[PDB]
């Protein structure tokens, strides 16, 4: 949230707002569009990120893989994978919608 | 699994290994679904279009993998999308 | 492995690719079209057999073609002549001079694959080199100190007797 | 030694069918005859063999014999102890009702799930009651007679816990489960 | 090797990335350098077993599977040490 | 080994074989019930009612 | 007559504590199975990819079986090795085997690690079903 | 190449191999009744003893609903790219000398058969 650029906010609507760090938010198709947009350089330091309805649960598994792909990429380990409930899978697919991952 | 998946592959390898969850998929585009609707058997598409209607003028050319591996013998007529010959011969055959 | 190769028999099948049987009346103009040159330079009945031989067991057999043609040529005395070629081995193989000569052609084509020995002793029918690590079927001798000593030397087995030959 | 054996406990041994009924269906399922067939369509097509003679051919030969098991799982025109064998690399289907098969029921698997719920094994508790049998458990499509012809294209699960396994389960289309 | 804790005050949690052993209020250190928090509004809470007065992050509560990156582990947080622990 | 369905009779045999390669090539036979000697298969195939090959 | 008397002082069993072994022993019967296993897993990938040479003297098949039972043989004995490098001196079983009075190392190496391979004809177990050992396996399946 | 029975149209009996002196060219007639034809190949007869190598032409497509089968999802399909396939040594007795794998793709209409 602090313009120094290793911890960003985003909001889905919900009260619980999550701030993550934006190296391992780095893997995000749509940090490359919307936090770096028409022009970088203090574009990406205001760190709100308004998204729209997702419940709270949802985007914390989300950006929580966020963390787990960027450090479980280019590293010594390759095989985990990420163990999602069966239901919100349905609402975390409209995520797979919003992030371009 | 000595695999590394991205966000979209892993919610539809979950989902492709439990189709059957699937009771009303809110508002996702079929384009998004496609994977997890073409592993599938034409029972579970007839649950799935039957609680989530909006998908179904989606979902026709699908039916058609399914027919061609049910009644490859066929073809469809005109006026006739892949659904409704699918439901048609299947009931007609189960008389 | 050469007196192995001298040993073991091998027939015509054992290296032969395929054998087909073609009418070329015109040797001038060969039918197959691949045997042009080397038939030409060469230059009979207008039934043709031509064989072809695979390249990895005409290697380690040690045979070469001229070897072939000659035991053509001992088998049946220019009963029927044979040229042959390679640079696929090609050999053609002709009758010169009511059982019409394709069935001729076709027995001795019989003959060819199943009667005829290219080298080795007939009733050997594998032979299996090995060198021994025990000193049950070593060369023992007495050294010039006087000890036994035992020799690993390279022995043979046969799956056929034909004991006064070898 | 090896020449005298004997039966395991639930192996049983087929009675014998007349293969009429079988033949019939056949003949309006789309089977066509020898009799009425140009040879240059058996090359494509499966052979069926009812009782070892050779009736006719079909060009579908999957949703055949899936439209047959159906038939014997649910104690239709087929009886249960009908062997129908899919040699799918040979394109032929054999069909056998005679006596003399020695066959074993198995547990049907769909979908690496077994058709065999806790509603059965609840009715079965009360056996004496409900009057549910092992008849009534053939009948249901939970159970059916495997003989040695017909376990030779079954794919078993020793046991359910093959069919609740994870990635790799060895095989992803078990058929039958030994009880 | 890795940390994994959602530091969780109703509706605004806070990531963190750190190894098996470090002193807890450089936790606290880490949420001050950019969310602005003086000690005293960065009472951090127990864990499912007491928490560190001993300052490290290899005592109780803290163990090899709480650094999970498949699914942390989460509790609650008060921003005043002493006078009222606020939840929403 | 032919047995008729729907009836008790004797199983009658029929053994369709190849020669051995040792013989210009190697030929199909038929030995029938109640026949003493093998019977070429085309013999037995034209007997049945179709002369051509 | 006199050993039998002094074994009435002695006293001499078999008992189900003389098939025990140790469990770092059962730890390293599992890990030399399991890499056993793996190298068999690993000749069969090469024979399927066609990266297996023959020897000298035999077909592909025969070598692949030769180099499966020759992994399968390293593990029976290594399991058998650490079958009776566990044995205690009081056990019964090493007891007999090493009087020369009943039982062999074989036998210890069966009941305690491994029974290992069972061979009819001297092979493996045939493919009695087509290309399959029994209903329970894969098609083509040449695993342990 | 291999050479195939060419059959009479008057009797549809075999037609035999024979030559012509006065044209002096190669004709299949058939010896049964009085037809003759022109032969279009020369080759009258072709051993193929080392001609084996292939397999794949012999595989149907229909052991894809083979459940006995090995079904793997590390070689999809070159003609479809489906992911999943059946795969198998060779059935044959020319097998003895190979453990060689084919793959069946086991998607319906493309049964596209391959190796390794
Ligand atoms: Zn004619
Ligand atoms: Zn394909």
């Amino acid at each position: 949230e602090g313009p120094d650029a290793m911890y960003v906010k985003l909001i889905s609507s919900d009260g619980h707002e999550f701030i993550v760090k934006r190296e391992h938010a780095l893997t995000s198709g749509t940090i490359k569009a919307m936090l770096s947009g028409p022009g970088q350089f203090a574009e990406n330091e205001t760190n709100e990120v308004n998204f729209r309805e997702i419940p709270s649960h949802v985007l914390s598994k989300v950006c929580m893989y966020f963390t787990y792909k960027v450090r479980y990429t280019n590293s010594s380990t390759e095989i985990p994978e990420f163990p999602i409930a069966p239901e919100i899978a349905l609402e975390l697919l409209m995520a797979a919608n919003f992030l371009d991952c | 699994l000595p695999k590394m998946m991205t966000l979209h592959q892993q919610c539809i390898r979950v989902l492709k290994n439990n189709i059957d969850s699937i009771f009303e998929v809110g508002g996702v585009p079929y384009s998004v679904l496609e994977p997890v609707l073409e592993r599938c058997t034409p029972d579970q598409l007839y649950r799935i279009e039957e609680y989530n209607h909006v998908l179904i003028e989606e979902t026709d050319q699908l039916w058609k993998v399914h027919c061609h591996r049910d009644f490859k013998e066929e073809r469809p007529e005109e006026y006739e999308s892949w659904r409704e010959m699918y439901l048609r011969l299947q009931d007609a055959r189960e008389q | 492995k050469d007196i192995l190769c001298r040993l073991e028999h091998t027939t015509l099948r054992k290296v032969t690719a395929n054998t087909a049987i073609y009418y070329d009346p015109n040797p001038q103009s060969t039918v197959v079209a691949e045997d042009q040159e080397w038939v030409n330079v060469y230059y009979i009945s207008p039934w043709l057999l031509r064989v072809e031989l695979d390249r990895k067991h005409m290697t380690d057999r040690k045979l070469t073609m001229e070897q072939i043609a000659e035991k053509i040529n001992a088998g049946f005395g220019d009963d029927l002549n044979c040229i042959f070629n390679d640079d696929k081995l090609v050999l053609r193989i002709r009758i010169m001079n009511k059982m019409d000569d394709d069935v001729f052609l076709r027995c001795i084509e019989s003959n060819m694959l199943t009667d005829m020995t290219l080298q080795g002793i007939e009733q050997i029918s594998k032979v299996y080199m090995h060198l021994p690590q025990t000193d049950n079927k070593k060369k023992i001798i007495i050294t010039e100190d006087g000890e036994f000593k035992a020799l690993q030397e390279w022995i043979l087995e046969t799956d056929g007797v034909s004991l006064m030959r070898v | 030694v090896g020449l005298v054996k004997n039966l395991a406990l639930m192996a049983y041994i087929s009675v014998g069918s007349q293969p009429s009924p079988i033949l019939e269906f056949l003949e309006e399922w789309s089977m066509e005859n020898l009799e009425e067939i140009s040879p240059a369509a058996i090359a494509d097509a499966t052979k069926i063999f009812v009782n070892g003679c050779w009736v006719g051919i079909h060009k579908d030969p999957e949703q055949l014999m899936n439209t047959l098991r159906k038939l014997r799982r649910q104690m239709d025109i087929i009886v249960s102890e009908v062997s129908m064998i899919r040699d799918i690399r040979e394109r032929e289907i054999r069909i056998y009702t005679d006596a003399g098969r020695i066959c074993r029921p198995l547990l049907i698997v769909e979908k690496q799930k077994l058709l065999l719920k806790k509603r059965h094994i609840d009715q079965l508790k009360e056996r004496e009651y409900n009057n549910y049998s092992w008849q009534d458990l053939v009948a249901s499509g939970v159970v059916e007679y495997i003989d040695t012809l017909e376990e030779e294209t079954v794919m078993l699960a020793m046991t359910p816990d093959d069919l609740q396994e994870k990635e790799v389960a060895y095989c992803s289309t078990y058929t039958h489960c030994e009880i | 090797m890795d940390v994994f804790l959602m530091i969780r005050r109703h509706k605004t949690t806070i990531f963190t990335d750190a190894k098996e052993s470090s002193t807890v209020f450089e936790l606290k250190r880490i949420v001050e350098g950019i969310l602005k928090r003086p000690p005293d509004e960065q009472r951090l809470y127990k864990d499912d077993q007491l928490l560190d007065d001993g300052k490290t992050l290899g005592e109780c509560g803290f163990t090899s599977q709480t650094a999970r990156p498949q699914a942390p582990a989460t509790v609650g947080l008060a921003f005043r040490a002493d006078d009222t622990f606020e939840a929403l | 080994r032919s047995c008729l369905e729907n009836s008790s009779r004797p199983t009658s045999t029929i053994w369709v074989s190849m020669l051995a390669r040792g013989a210009i090539g190697q030929r199909i036979v038929a030995t029938l019930p109640y026949i003493k000697q093998e019977v070429p298969i085309i013999i037995v195939f034209r007997a049945l009612g179709f002369v051509s090959d | 007559t006199v050993i039998n008397n002094w074994l009435l002082i002695e006293g001499h069993t078999i008992g189900i504590g003389d098939s025990i072994a140790d469990s770092k022993t059962y730890q390293d019967i599992q890990n030399t199975i399991k890499k056993a296993k793996q190298d068999v897993i690993e000749v069969i990938e090469k024979a399927h990819n066609n990266e297996l040479e023959p020897t000298p003297g035999n077909t592909l098949r025969q070598t692949f079986e030769n180099q499966v039972n020759r992994i399968l043989n390293d593990a029976r004995d290594k399991t058998g090795s650490s079958a009776q490098k566990s044995l205690s001196e009081y056990n019964n079983f090493k007891s007999m085997v090493v009087s020369g009075a009943k039982g062999s190392k074989i036998n210890i190496s069966q009941v305690i690690a491994v029974v290992g391979q069972q061979n009819v004809e001297g092979k493996r177990i045939p493919f009695g079903f087509k290309h399959r050992t029994l209903p329970h396996f894969i098609k083509d399946d040449y695993g342990p | 190449g291999f050479v195939g029975i060419r059959f009479c149209q008057e009797c549809n009996n075999m037609l035999y191999p024979k030559e012509d002196k006065e044209n002096r060219i190669l004709l299949y007639a058939c010896r049964n009744c009085d037809y003759q034809q022109e032969a279009d190949n020369s080759c009258i007869y072709v051993n193929k003893i080392t001609h084996e190598v292939d397999e794949l032409t012999q595989i149907i497509a229909d052991v894809s609903q083979d459940p006995t089968l090995p079904r793997t999802e590390d070689h999809p399909c070159q003609k479809c790219g489906h992911k999943e396939a059946v795969f198998f040594q060779s059935h044959s007795a020319r097998a003895e000398d190979a453990m060689r794998l084919y793959y069946v793709c086991t998607a319906p209409h493309c049964g596209h058969r391959w190796t390794e």
